[PDB]
RNA sequence: AUCUGCGCAUGGCUCAUUAAAUCAGACGUAAUCUGCCGCAAAAAUCUUGCGGCCGCAAAAUUGGAUAACUUGGCGAAACGCCAAGCUAAUACAUGAACCAACCGGGUGUUCUCCACGUGAGACGCCCAGCGAAUGAAUGACAGUAAAACCAAUGCCUUGCAGUAACACCCAGCAGUGUUGACUCAAUUCAUUCCGUGCGAAAGCCGGCUUGUU
């Protein structure tokens, strides 16, 4: 039983300077896993600047202000992973937790009726006492009787507000994903083909709007629409198309010569 | 008795300080439920028993959605198999 | 104290580990049950995790199962009468798994008289297959077209006492809990027991 | 509604194995009924020679007490005629698969 | 009047106790056919994955494995090599040895090396020594055993 | 102050041990345990108060402790100790009928029918919660076409077109868990669980509007 994480072991993505200090706050257990997930002092104090240290994130959380899916969190340590919406009502912060195409962790700002809705990613399904089907979900939500045609890797979209599903995406060859790990993490692309492997783990190869290929593990992909176009959910500026790094370095070039 | 309230004969002891003024202490009445502590109790009953109530509904919702899925399968099926069976016995009439 | 790790096991190679740790609580070992034929005695195991295991010293009583018949029933457990392991886990009359024990086999012949309305003692409390109205007649012989029992199993019915194996672990469960010995299993264990006899 | 309309009309419940057809033409006295059907479920089908009599039936005997069972009735909305028409249309299949079987 | 019981196979019972799978009861008056072979017997068998057949011997065989992949609760999981039979002197056991080369980068040469296994070899297979056999790996059967036979090539 | 709950198995330190060891990359655990934390689920349970087991009623008004404290203390001391008087808990023990469902298995020399029993239907009483034990059964199929006959049984009508299944009260209230694989998930039936399981903490705090819902 470890309580305690060093800053040089935390997550890279947390960006939490080497200096600053010898110890990161450990993600107590919950939703999502120690190493994809980013702990709610690390957003309000880290991204949100509302905090200018660890006192004042205490202050802020301890109070509820801070809603992780229509919940109150009074938790610094609370994991607060992948598809999260957070909204402070205070400040009507409302955005959602996503990759962007460099890997990192985005604070994508949504609207009413948007922040209502969640996509979660059926990671099991097995059969509870009394014959009743429930899908477990990569969030950690178990949900007592989904649609009769869920299968695992599918994903379903799920009204935070109402607790009810309210739609079904199959994983199916031609539907639009998110690569959620492994160096394509934050590439969004259409799947045009899924190498099964029994007892292996299957190989997803992915095409993006650009038409570059990519292959990832089955297990990293999260539908999330019916087409390239047709997404149910907001992406980050990026648009998960991963840009050429030679061709990012002169944009970055010419936009500061031309801002001076 | 029942029905008679404690609160009046629990024992008050009498504190004399110089000056300041003469204290009276008496205990807090423990296991002393009022009618807010059984509107509480009974409300816990009735939550109970409300839950248990509504997985049911939920239970029979899944129910008969998988029941009417099977059921339109299963006329469709029988539909496609009469529109055979009268193609065969148009066939059979008058040689 | 007692463990179950290879630290102390010869290397394939026939060398000897040397061990650069002390030992561990994870990889214990607790002291057998030797659980004998008695008036029921059990003592409570704190293990790992929390849970419980009931180490029964004694047990008298314990449910049999008629397998051809999906049925079971709480008997008294008569003697132990075959090991596989020594002989003399028989003298001791240590209940272990997979020992084979005579139990008492009047609750099957009252089952089987109730369910079928046949009565294995008549031929050579008690249930009356005569007073049964015929609404049952009906009943027993929609049963009785089916099922045919065997001559081994309704011989040791008749004698009292029916020959049954442990399927249960009495050290870990605390109870002692069995099935019949029927078909070629029951051929192949009263051999051995003809052969001690002479 | 095809019910209000109809002649038809369902009783239930009617246990075949514990009644005959006359113990039930005898709950059905008063009426003329073309014909009686009793099914495995408890129930009986029958169909008056007027869509009144059939209506006037209904109320009249629905929660009343037939065999010591309370008993409900309801307007049908399956029609005599289209069951003649049916069984008109079948009995030339019928003999036409005989004819086939010995071909 | 009285159900006629099989016999006991003389061959198979040698063991001092009485052998017989964990997964059946042999002794049901009317099977369900679910677990038959052609000849009628109650046998468990099952289907392994990774599209691994199941030998004719352990469908249709006489044979008691505790271990055996395809008639037992043994599972197949993790790696699945392959390599020559070495011996064949233990009871149900076989060692295998796996020959590779291994690159030694300074000289920038190879060097032959092998590695010796103790396998589980059902009684569904006679392989010889010399025979290649493709292994799967399982739970721990003995203090050595990690690999059970899956094909005798 | 002292009960109660939680932590103290982390952090810090050192590198003595240690070569089928440890460790690294890569894999397993379908061979397992897992407090905290996430998302869920929960219809077992005859209790209480009044009068004479019964009757009648019901916002269940549960019972013993025991610290701190006090009194008398012991000991050279001792992160040493007696003994007696108080007094609580979310400590410990006990215990909740009805409300309040669905669904099954076993039966009665039980009645009502029907035929002269694979009959039907009431009614009685014995069990039917989660988890656990043993035993049976599920946990699919997927390498062939036509008629007969008999018994029963549905229909059609008074011979088989047509026909999910099912002898009412549910005419679709699961014919369909999962995996590469399962003796697994879950379900049903038989018998069992003896502390070594299972409260609505018989708990606490707020609002209001201030409510035997
Ligand atoms: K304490
Ligand atoms: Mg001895
Ligand atoms: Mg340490
Ligand atoms: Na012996």
């Amino acid at each position: 039983a470890k309580k305690h994480l060093k800053r040089l072991y935390a997550p890279k993505d947390w960006m939490l300077s080497k200096l600053t200090g010898v110890f990161a706050p450990r993600p107590r257990p919950g939703p999502h896993k120690l190493r994809e997930c980013l702990p709610l002092l690390v957003i309000i104090r880290n991204r949100l600047k509302y905090a200018l240290n660890a006192r004042e994130g205490e202050m802020i959380l301890r109070q509820g202000l801070v809603h992780v899916d229509n919940h109150p969190r009074r938790d610094g340590k609370y994991p607060a992973g992948f598809m999260d919406v957070v909204e402070i009502p205070k400040t009507g912060d409302r955005f959602r937790l996503m990759y962007d195409v460099k890997g990192r962790f985005a604070l994508v700002n949504l609207s009413e009726a948007e922040a209502q809705i969640k996509l979660m990613k059926v990671v099991n399904l097995y059969t509870a006492t009394g014959r009743v089907p429930v899908a477990v979900t990569h969030d950690g939500h178990r949900i007592r009787y989904p649609d009769p045609h869920t299968s695992i890797g599918d994903t379903i979209v799920y009204n935070v507000k109402e607790k009810k599903c309210v739609d079904l995406i199959k994983n199916r060859q031609g539907k639009a994903v998110i690569v959620t790990g492994g160096a394509n993490r934050g590439r969004i692309g259409e799947i045009v083909k899924v190498e099964c492997h029994p007892g292996a783990f299957n190989i997803a190869h992915l095409k993006d709007a650009s038409g570059a290929e990519f292959a990832t593990r089955a297990a990293n992909i999260f539908v999330i629409g019916k087409d390239l176009n047709n997404l149910q959910v907001t992406v980050p500026k990026q648009q998960g198309l991963r840009m050429n790094v030679i061709q990012e370095r002169e944009e970055r070039l010419i936009a500061a010569e031309a801002r001076k | 008795s029942r029905t008679e309230d404690v609160r009046k004969y629990v024992v008050r002891r009498r504190v004399v300080k110089s000056g300041k003024k003469d204290r009276l202490k008496a205990p807090k009445i423990q296991r002393l439920i009022t009618p807010r502590v059984k509107a509480r109790r009974a409300k816990k009953a009735k939550d109970a028993i409300a839950k248990v109530r509504a997985s049911a509904a939920e239970r029979r919702e899944y129910l008969r959605l998988i029941a009417s899925n099977r059921r339109a399968l299963r006329q469709r099926d029988h539909s496609k198999k009469h529109t055979r069976k009268v193609h065969a016995q148009r066939a059979e009439v008058a040689a | 104290g007692i463990v179950r790790s290879r630290l102390h096991k010869r290397k394939i190679t026939g060398g000897k580990t040397k061990i650069h740790r002390k030992r561990m609580k994870a990889e214990l070992g607790r002291l057998p049950a030797n659980t004998r034929l008695g008036a029921r005695r059990v003592s409570p195991v704190r293990a790992r995790g929390g849970n419980f295991k009931i180490r029964a010293l004694r047990l008298d009583t314990g449910n049999f199962a008629w397998a051809s018949e999906a049925i079971a029933h709480r008997v008294r457990l008569l003697d132990v009468v075959y090991n596989a392991t020594s002989n003399e886990l028989v003298r001791t009359k240590t209940l272990v798994k997979n020992c084979i024990v005579a139990v008492d086999a009047a609750p099957f012949k009252r089952w089987y008289a109730k369910h079928y309305g046949i009565d294995l003692d008549a031929d050579k409390d008690k249930y009356d297959v005569n007073k049964a109205s015929p609404k049952l007649q009906r009943e027993w012989t929609r049963r009785r077209r089916n099922h045919r029992v065997e001559k081994a199993i309704a011989d040791q019915l008749r004698e009292g006492r029916v020959l049954a194996r442990i399927t249960s672990r009495p050290g870990q469960s605390g109870r002692a809990d069995g099935i019949l010995l029927e078909g070629a299993e029951l051929q192949f264990y009263l051999k051995r027991l003809e052969k001690k006899k002479k | 509604d095809a019910h209000e309309n109809s002649s038809c009309v369902f009783v239930s419940p009617i246990f075949r194995p514990s009644t005959t057809k006359a113990q039930v033409m005898e709950l059905f006295a008063g009426v003329k009924v073309q014909r009686l059907r009793m099914y495995r479920q408890n129930f009986a089908y029958a169909y008056l020679d007027s869509p009144a009599a059939a209506k006037k039936f209904v109320e009249e005997k629905n929660g009343t007490e037939f065999r010591g069972h309370t008993l409900r009735v309801a307007l049908s909305a399956r029609s005599l005629e289209k069951l003649r028409a049916r069984q008109e249309a079948a009995n030339v299949v019928i003999a036409a698969h005989r004819h086939y079987k010995t071909h | 009047q009285y159900y006629h019981a099989h016999a006991v196979d003389a061959t198979i019972q040698h063991e001092k106790a009485y052998q017989r799978q964990t997964a059946v009861n042999e002794n049901m008056h009317r099977p369900s056919r679910k677990h038959v072979n052609k000849s009628g017997h109650i046998r468990y068998s099952k289907k392994i994955g990774l599209g691994f057949k199941t030998p004719a011997k352990a469908l249709n065989g006489k044979y008691i494995d505790r271990k055996c992949p395809f008639t037992s609760n043994v599972v197949i999981r993790g790696r699945i090599l392959r390599g020559v039979v070495h011996s064949t002197k233990m009871h149900r056991t076989i060692i295998i040895r796996r020959n590779y080369l291994h690159f030694i980068k300074k000289y920038q040469r190879y060097q032959k090396r092998h590695k010796s296994l103790a396998v589980h070899c059902s009684p569904a297979f006679d392989p010889k020594q010399g025979d290649e056999v493709v292994i799967g790996q399982c739970r721990p059967l003995s203090k050595t055993i990690r690999y059970n036979v899956l094909e005798v090539v």
